[PDB]
RNA sequence: UUUUCU
RNA sequence: CGCAGAUAUCAGGAGGAACACCGGUGGCGAAGGCGGGUCUCUGGGCAGUAACUGACGCUGAGGAGCGAAAGCGUGGGGAGCGAACAGGAUUAGAUACCCUGGUAGUCCACGCCGUAAACGGUGGGUACUAGGUGUGGGUUUCCUUCCUUGGGAUCCGUGCCGUAGCUAACGCAUUAAGUACCCCGCCUGGGGAGUACGGCCGCAAGGCUAAAACUCAAAGGAAUUGACGGGGGCCCGCACAAGCGGCGGAGCAUGUGGAUUAAUUCGAUGCAACGCGAAGAACCUUACCUGGGUUUGACAUGCACAGGACGCCGGCAGAGAUGUCGGUUCCCUUGUGGCCUGUGUGCAGGUGGUGCAUGGCUGUCGUCAGCUCGUGUCGUGAGAUGUUGGGUUAAGUCCCGCAACGAGCGCAACCCUUGUCUCAUGUUGCCAGCACGUUAUGGUGGGGACUCGUGAGAGACUGCCGGGGUCAACUCGGAGGAAGGUGGGGAUGACGUCAAGUCAUCAUGCCCCUUAUGUCCAGGGCUUCACACAUGCUACAAUGGCCGGUACAAAGGGCUGCGAUGCCGUGAGGUGGAGCGAAUCCUUUCAAAGCCGGUCUCAGUUCGGAUCGGGGUCUGCAACUCGACCCCGUGAAGUCGGAGUCGCUAGUAAUCGCAGAUCAGCAACGCU
């Protein structure tokens, strides 16, 4: 191993549980249920990037808060995807389901998307130079955000080895719990196999 | 070591008598970390040997500890592919260490049956002169007047 | 002191 | 080699080679080379006058001579040194490096051969081109003592550093590899080859002129970064040194190797695998082997032909799956949704292969301190500076001048715990001070005066002083303080290396089976052993075994679970079951070692307990392969251990206990 994950190291400190309840005698039913339902939402859809899911229980009324890229498909204008997702959160027997969609307001200030969108330009045709050229240039775009730094790994080009390379630029403070570090991970598909984007952002810093 | 001298503790002296060779001495004889057992055992066997000789037991220590301490030790030291020994002076606090050390590896391989009396009957022999530790100390010193001779090296 | 071969 | 008179010392004598102190990067000769002293003959060089000759100058194929050491012929001498050869010692082998002996030779006279890295690896002659700085010889002029490396001018020889220039670079530099002219040899890719034949010379050793076939697609010269050293310098780590206790000899428990078996499922193989993936293998897990069924299938989905059945609770046959029968049967509503029984269609299904294709995760170098980028500058070019030297620190932490000016990942900090104090705070927790208990203890009415448990703040920052320091970093000592010079331990792995582990977590590209390598079940296995290795407990007896009395802690677990009191069992445990989703009730008043009293007087032992037999308890439908616990008989090896090797520097090393993870039952001496 080389590196714990930002989120887990600093949990305590600057992030927040994105999933707050209470229980101990059906904690395991309602854990099942909510990984299950989290699996089946990111298998079902993959066309909209979706940034994080936070799901919150009170008794038998569930919660569930969806952060996207855009809501045009997420949401249909009469109601398409959200009444699919209604019925499939139905029958997973959800008891009492209320959706709510929350929109990002900067697209690329957070790892999730970016990490998605570099995936979908390596996957279908765009070559890795570019992908990383184009990330980080709309990253650095936005005033807020500071450092960005994008890893790819796996097979690059089709050749028959495996290319690790990174490319760097502003804060990378990982040592620094101070510091508010943003982690995504995905993993880009092709015809010759599976790559892997990984990427941190800095932003700014918190005190108190 | 390599930074420099380490400091040394501060180590405590007897209630008992006033002479802080008991607590050495308790602390050498330490087997198995049994702080109660081995000063028990220690206090028994000069309560012993002061029966035994009819003395004072801190004098005849002190006699046995003086008659037994070298000044004269050897080192080992190999140079030019052969191994050769040389003599080097030793301080007296670690004679006296030293000292102890041989008195309780010869209070251990005897065969009297009982040791409690045979540490006793070990002081007695040390003190009268014929004992293993005096033996050991006659054949160091032995050595190191045989070996003088390489006293050139120095070290 | 000496200390072969990949 | 001597004890037959050695080594040692004093006197005397014989004989051969070479000359320390002068003596040097000094002098001389064309180059080889040349120095103990005296005498005889002899060559060359430089300065001045410039009397004389009057172009008489350079060069040089063939040719002639000289020419380091080694070797040969003829004749002498042979002190020391010493090829070849004997022995001694090391090494597996020494025909050597080490040692004791020793024949040519090293010397002399007379003839021979004519070869070297005979290198300044740079021919001779001529005229020109900034200086500074030593050294030898000869003449001149002036401070002027006119002594004096005082100073000025000039010819020749010999060193170092330096511009223009040249040079691919290293480098040259008035003694040019600089600008110019004359003369002579040399070579046109590496091996083949300075070799074959011929010729010349020579007694020989041998030397001088020098070919062709064949074969290669490179051979070599400079310079830059890594890597390496049995190179040097400057420093750090239980690396060593002083100490503690261990492994390797015995019994047992796990994991592997090696051999069998139809199978002992697969992977990992020094550091960096070997109480591993196995936090619980009789069915399951297993995927291994035999056998019996099975089929678009145990399990999902879209397309056509058949429909309202499917789905379910029981009797019968069977090793079991499963086959046949008894009891219920749609919820919507006319289109069918839900579900699936028979035909397939695609297709499910694989712990089958590929970590030399991969995602993710992980171990080591190493918690080592190193590793980079922007601009500039230098060189042509691979590149260099920043990252060099001195001082200091645990650290690329910092100070000083320097073609460097700035920045980044790292280091410290911000996070947890532990060390103190202040405030808030009283129940299921404690009791200062008052009352009720009267053997059961705050048990009960009462109470923050402290811990007690969880909230806020302060406190270590070289804070202050004295000396060293470039007045700066940094260091020693001292006062206050709980802590003094990152208080202690933690969370915390920079770029990269080991094609390191993991398709047996999961997912993933490709190949393979589909009527099987898929799928359900009955029994067996992973626990087999003539041996080996690694990690742990028991020890190998008195610091002790055993018996009776006896006081001191932490924290956590408890719902289909802990389990009180009581009763019966030696004890496994049997009946029963208060208190508990838990500071309250259980895990005993949480004990062990510890202290007192008694036996053993050193034994194969009253230490020590494995192996083998006879009786029971507990969980499980199912204890023979194959679990654990209680009682009895059984009484084996083992007396501190071989070379070798491991951990440990303060609550540290050693020794003795408690609770939990997986779990109905345990392989529990392992892990936390
Ligand atoms: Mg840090
Ligand atoms: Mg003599
Ligand atoms: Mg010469
Ligand atoms: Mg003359
Ligand atoms: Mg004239
Ligand atoms: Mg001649
Ligand atoms: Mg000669
Ligand atoms: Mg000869
Ligand atoms: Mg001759
Ligand atoms: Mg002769
Ligand atoms: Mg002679
Ligand atoms: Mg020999
Ligand atoms: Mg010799
Ligand atoms: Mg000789
Ligand atoms: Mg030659
Ligand atoms: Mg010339
Ligand atoms: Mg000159
Ligand atoms: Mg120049
Ligand atoms: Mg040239
Ligand atoms: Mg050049
Ligand atoms: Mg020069
Ligand atoms: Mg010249
Ligand atoms: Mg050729
Ligand atoms: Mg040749
Ligand atoms: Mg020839
Ligand atoms: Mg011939
Ligand atoms: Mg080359
Ligand atoms: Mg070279
Ligand atoms: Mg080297
Ligand atoms: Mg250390
Ligand atoms: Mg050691
Ligand atoms: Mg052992
Ligand atoms: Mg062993
Ligand atoms: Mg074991
Ligand atoms: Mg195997
Ligand atoms: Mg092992
Ligand atoms: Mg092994
Ligand atoms: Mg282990
Ligand atoms: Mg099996
Ligand atoms: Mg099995
Ligand atoms: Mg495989
Ligand atoms: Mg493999
Ligand atoms: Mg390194
Ligand atoms: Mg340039
Ligand atoms: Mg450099
Ligand atoms: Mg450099
Ligand atoms: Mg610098
Ligand atoms: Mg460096
Ligand atoms: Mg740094
Ligand atoms: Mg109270
Ligand atoms: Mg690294
Ligand atoms: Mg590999
Ligand atoms: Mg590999
Ligand atoms: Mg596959
Ligand atoms: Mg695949
Ligand atoms: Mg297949
Ligand atoms: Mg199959
Ligand atoms: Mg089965
Ligand atoms: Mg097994
Ligand atoms: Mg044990
Ligand atoms: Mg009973
Ligand atoms: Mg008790
Ligand atoms: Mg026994
Ligand atoms: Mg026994
Ligand atoms: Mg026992
Ligand atoms: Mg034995
Ligand atoms: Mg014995
Ligand atoms: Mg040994
Ligand atoms: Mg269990």
């Amino acid at each position: 191993g080389q590196k714990i994950n930002p989120h887990g190291f600093r949990l305590g400190i600057t992030t927040e549980w994105k999933s707050r309840w209470y229980a101990d005698k059906q904690y395991k039913d309602y854990v099942k249920e909510d990984v299950a339902i989290r699996k089946l939402l990111a298998t079902g859809l993959e066309r909209a990037g979706i940034a994080d899911v936070e799901i919150e229980r009170t008794r038998d009324r569930v919660r569930v808060d969806i952060h996207t890229a855009r809501p045009g498909i997420v949401i249909g204008r009469r109601g398409t995807e959200a009444d699919r997702i209604r019925a499939d959160l139905e029958k997973l027997t959800g008891k009492q389901v209320q959706l709510n969609i929350l929109e990002v307001k900067n697209p690329e200030s957070q790892a999730q998307l970016v990490a998605q969108g570099v995936a979908e330009q390596l996957s279908n045709r765009v070559a890795f130079r570019r992908a990383m050229r184009k990330a980080i240039q709309s990253a650095m775009r936005q005033p807020n955000v500071k450092g960005i730094r994008v890893q790819c790994s796996g097979r690059l080009g089709g050749a028959e080895m495996s290319r690790s390379e990174f490319y760097r630029e502003g804060r990378v403070p990982l040592h620094t719990l101070r510091a508010d570090i943003d982690y995504g991970l995905y993993e880009a598909k092709t015809t010759f196999g599976r790559i892997g984007v990984k990427v941190w952002i800095y932003k700014g810093d918190i005190v108190g | 070591p390599r930074k420099g001298p380490a400091p040394k503790r501060p180590l405590v002296n007897d209630p008992v008598y006033g002479s802080q060779l008991v607590t050495q001495l308790v602390n050498k004889v330490l087997l198995e970390g049994k702080k109660s057992l081995a000063e028990r055992i220690v206090y028994g066997a000069l309560e012993q040997a002061r029966e035994k000789t009819g003395t004072d037991p801190v004098v005849t220590l002190k006699r046995a500890l003086d008659n037994v301490k070298p000044a004269l030790e050897v080192r080992s030291r190999r140079v030019g592919g052969a191994t050769y020994q040389v003599p080097v002076e030793v301080r007296p606090d670690r004679s006296t260490t030293l000292a102890l050390r041989w008195l309780v590896n010869f209070s251990r391989q005897r065969r009297e049956k009982t040791m409690v009396e045979r540490l006793a009957n070990e002081i007695l022999d040390a003190s009268n002169g014929l004992g293993a530790s005096v033996k050991r100390r006659e054949d160091t010193h032995k050595m190191a007047e045989a070996n003088r001779a390489f006293a050139h090296y120095r070290w």
